[PDB]
RNA sequence: UCCCCAGCGAACCCACUGCCAAGGGAACGGGCUUGGCGCAGUCAGCGGGGAAAGAAGACCCUGUUGAGCUUGACUCUAGUGUGGGGCCGCGGCCCCGCUU
RNA sequence: CGCCGCCAGGACUCGCCCCCCGUGAAGCCCCGCGCACGCACACACACGCCCGUACCAAUCCGC
RNA sequence: UAGCACACUCGGGCGCGAGCCCCGAGGGCCGGGAGACGGGUUCUUCCGCCAGGCCGCUCCGCGGAAGGUGAGCCGGGUCCUAAGGACGCGCUGGCCCGCAACCGACAGGCAAGCGGGCACACAUUCCCGCGCCGUGUGCCAUGCGGCAACGCACCGUGCGCGGCC
RNA sequence: GCGCGAAGCGGUGGUGGCGCCAUCGAAGGCUAAAUACGCCGCAGGACCGAUAGCGCACAAGUACCGCGAGGGGACGGCGACGA
RNA sequence: CACCCCGGUGGGGGAUCCCUCGGCCUGCGCGCCGGGCAAGGACGCGGACGCACGCGAUAGACGGCACGAUCCUCAGACACGACUGCCGGUCUCCGACAGCGGCGCAGCCGCAGACAACCCCCCGGACUUAAGCAUAUCACUAGGGGGCGGAGAAGAAACCAACAGGGAUUCCUGCAGUAGCGGCGAGCGAACAGGGACGAGCCCGCAUGGCAAUCGGCAUCGCCGAGUUGUGACAGCGCACCGCG
């Protein structure tokens, strides 16, 4: 009926997109019907903590330090492996990451500082990062794209990031940066920790 | 068996597909007699069998040269693969039902097979 | 009845061809124990089922 | 039509069947008892009888056999309706807004 | 009518009229106009697939 | 035994054989001829019969051997939809249901073939005559008459609005 | 199935609750062999011997019937196969 | 004369007996379908060919190998191999798609359909027994749906026990027609042991950080991809196998 097919179009309901041709017109309709009901309704602190990610300008004085440290592509590793020393020099200072070893570190108390992406779903990946990073009293700083965060380690993406020191040409902008983002992320917790948003913004 | 097996294999596969052709149009022309006139009872039975003689040294010949040219193909076709089964085509390969982990290698490397006899 | 299908009328071919006699020369043949065909199909007593 | 013929040619039915009278008998016999009769075994009519043939009485009763159907039968049940709970939203005073 | 007459009947059909609390299909093709596009009717040449096609007031269905 | 032809009659023929087969005559009687569905070779010719046909048969819808069905124009499909179906996907524990590609008419809509010949039989199909329809290629012109009702330039494609009972 | 919803210790102890003592470690996965079995092949048998034995020793799931789902028979024998 | 009975001969019919390339039963073996187009079907294929059986336009023996002289109704074929056997080719068309799904995916694949004895999952009767009947029984059967495999399923204890403790599963014996369930009616009904067959144990996840050490694809030793929302490991197989007696 003509007055129906009207009907059914005021209404962008995914569930009308019932054919096969239609799905990837549902799958984009699905997803900002998500993402009006995502943040109509009054989000946790546990995941409104990540929308306050870093700023673009922080985000580059951020990276900069890690793009020291960018671990060995694999066509690196290959020629490293054929030299005559392929344990040559000291032990270098790597990014460390992947959501296993990072938290390692962290437990550990090695970490230095920890990058957390924001974007990252499902959010409870990494929803206990910040408050671990707390408890140990780690430094850390949450930063938009998971994306970003996997060029510096060579992959599609990554979720957490860390390093375990700095070198000594780096230790200078190293202070400058844990007070650049302590004074956003880990000394504003107990702020953070009660900040409803959401529906609860209005 | 009047066209003998002997000389078809002398012949290319296009030189067969030529004889096969000829060998039609004789069998028309055989027919052709057998309605009009009379004919030794297995004209027709012996002009179709070496049609089939030709075409089948044709088919033997061209399994030999497609497999040749595909024997160190990734993906062989499909007539030039031996057809088991499906079943026994989607079996898995000795050496995967061999597989194990590192555990159950480590193990069996440590503690192999022991031989020994027992006497009281 | 004058208008048939193609499957129609094939199958009404097939059963034409069949409804024959036995040949004569085999009832010359040896261990040939057959005298009539006893499958022979008359149209007014035997019906084929091709609708 | 029948009847008679040429040719063709069934079925029903069938324990076995000479016919009566009375008697006895499972209380109405073709067969038993005692009497009365008839028997060349053919043709055609015929409907008295064979308690004629149809059909394991449909009536009636019995069955701890049914089914159809009914309801104030017994036990349940779809449906309708009700209460409570689960169904993860915000606000304000059970009530009122709101939308996500 | 031009390049056998006369009369009657008739399936059907246009339009009037009647009937209905019944108002008597759809879609493609096509056609017309409107607005656009750009061009091929004639003409000439070429071509036209598959299936069915006999027969049945004793040929069917009721053995 | 019940039953089975009892509007035919006369002559002739073929034939071993005749009430029924054929021919002629006479006397009567009633449908006959085209399609569908259904049948499927029963059609037609030749030969037969000691079998079948509620009798007989020399006949036959029987037995045997053959022959026969020719289409741009007839019907259907390559077309369209009707009422309606629907094997996919949604909804499901399964259906129902929703959307529905596709489908659905040998009497709907609906391009175009008639006259005759031939022939054992078959042909609107073959043949003859005269036509017609569609498709595909080529080859382009760039308009007029009548106050008017309208007449004509044998021209195309797309969209929109309409056009049948 | 639904409601509730765990723990660092938990489950269980023929099964009410609680406590003891005892014994195991669920809510993840794989695993031969011994076990079962029709068609079919093979070999047997205190079986049946053409109304028996399979429905079928034979042109048997055939002929045939039913709109259909389906139903479903009957029928063996010359001899030195030289006459 | 008919009728009846007995015998003889002839009919009629197919009992009996004898036969049996068949069945039935048991054991063993095998346990192998499918887009490489299955099961099943349709239609065709023989010189004379209907049925049956065989076969697929290579259509009634096509090839290889083995065999070695007949096949036969006619005609013919045949040591340039008859008749055969084994294996392989060819293998029409209908029938498994509105398809569905996996993998970065120039593309490559899978699922569907068959099978229905065995086995696994779900759904699930009633006749029947109770001398009626409703719970019960039949029966967690029949039946229907789905799904495998040569077996399946199960399976290495959140087990049994109460001992001086045993030790995956499956099967047998046995516990045992027992404890127990049950209008405690009809009826139903296991388990640990003990004995035995057979025996077998293992794995994923929380793996490096002095660098994913891992994998997929390709036109391949190089790309591209997967992957840090976390990838990662080799002990078993194969061939040969007579010809005379
Ligand atoms: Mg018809
Ligand atoms: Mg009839
Ligand atoms: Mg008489
Ligand atoms: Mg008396
Ligand atoms: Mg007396
Ligand atoms: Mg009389
Ligand atoms: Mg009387
Ligand atoms: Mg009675
Ligand atoms: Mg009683
Ligand atoms: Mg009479
Ligand atoms: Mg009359
Ligand atoms: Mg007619
Ligand atoms: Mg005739
Ligand atoms: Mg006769
Ligand atoms: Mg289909
Ligand atoms: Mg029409
Ligand atoms: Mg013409
Ligand atoms: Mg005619
Ligand atoms: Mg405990
Ligand atoms: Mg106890
Ligand atoms: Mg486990
Ligand atoms: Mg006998
Ligand atoms: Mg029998
Ligand atoms: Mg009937
Ligand atoms: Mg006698
Ligand atoms: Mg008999
Ligand atoms: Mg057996
Ligand atoms: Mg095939
Ligand atoms: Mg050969
Ligand atoms: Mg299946
Ligand atoms: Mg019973
Ligand atoms: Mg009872
Ligand atoms: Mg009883
Ligand atoms: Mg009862
Ligand atoms: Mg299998
Ligand atoms: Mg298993
Ligand atoms: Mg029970
Ligand atoms: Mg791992
Ligand atoms: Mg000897």
């Amino acid at each position: 009926s003509q007055a129906k097919r009207e009907m059914i179009e005021r209404r962008r309901n995914p569930r009308d997109l019932d054919q096969k041709h239609q799905r990837e017109e549902r799958k984009a309709l699905i997803a900002e019907r998500v993402h009006l009901y995502r943040n109509a309704l009054r989000i946790p602190p546990a995941v409104y903590q990540f929308s306050t990610f870093l700023n673009q300008q922080d985000m580059d004085q951020v990276l900069s330090l890690f793009r020291n440290y960018i671990p060995e592509t694999r066509a690196e590793k290959k020629k490293r492996l054929m030299s005559e020393n392929p344990r040559a020099g000291r032990k270098p200072i790597l990014i460390k990451f992947g959501l296993k070893h990072v938290t390692d570190l962290i437990e550990r108390k090695e970490a230095r500082i920890v990058i957390i992406a924001s974007d990252v779903d499902p959010i409870e990946v990494v929803v206990f990062l910040p408050t671990l990073c707390r408890k140990m009293g780690i430094p850390y700083a949450i930063v938009n794209g998971k994306k970003e965060l996997g060029t510096l380690v060579h992959l599609k993406s990554t979720s957490c990031i860390c390093l375990c020191d700095v070198a000594p040409k780096d230790s200078v902008e190293f202070k400058n940066i844990l007070a650049k983002i302590n004074a956003i992320f880990m000394d504003n917790y107990e702020i953070t920790m009660k900040k409803w948003g959401g529906g609860a913004l209005l | 068996m009047k066209i003998r097996t002997l000389e078809l294999r002398e012949k290319s596969v296009e030189e067969l597909e030529t004889l096969a052709f000829s060998l039609k149009e004789e069998l028309l022309r055989l027919r052709q007699q057998k309605n009009t006139q009379t004919l030794k009872p297995h004209e027709i039975r012996v002009m179709r069998k070496n049609i089939a003689r030709v075409l089948t040294v044709r088919t033997e010949k061209l399994y030999a040269e497609m497999y040749e040219k595909h024997k160190n193909d990734k993906r062989m076709p499909k007539d030039l693969r031996p057809r088991l089964t499906k079943a026994k085509r989607m079996a898995l390969t000795k050496r995967q039902l061999n597989m194990s982990v590192h555990s159950v290698c480590k193990r069996r490397r440590a503690y192999p097979r022991m031989y020994f006899s027992y006497s009281e | 009845g004058s208008r048939k299908t193609e499957i129609i009328k094939t199958r009404l071919s097939r059963a034409l061809v069949r409804n024959r006699p036995i040949p004569v020369w085999k009832r010359r043949m040896r261990g040939n124990t057959q005298q009539y065909n006893m499958k022979r199909r008359h149209w007014r007593r035997n019906k084929l089922k091709i609708y």
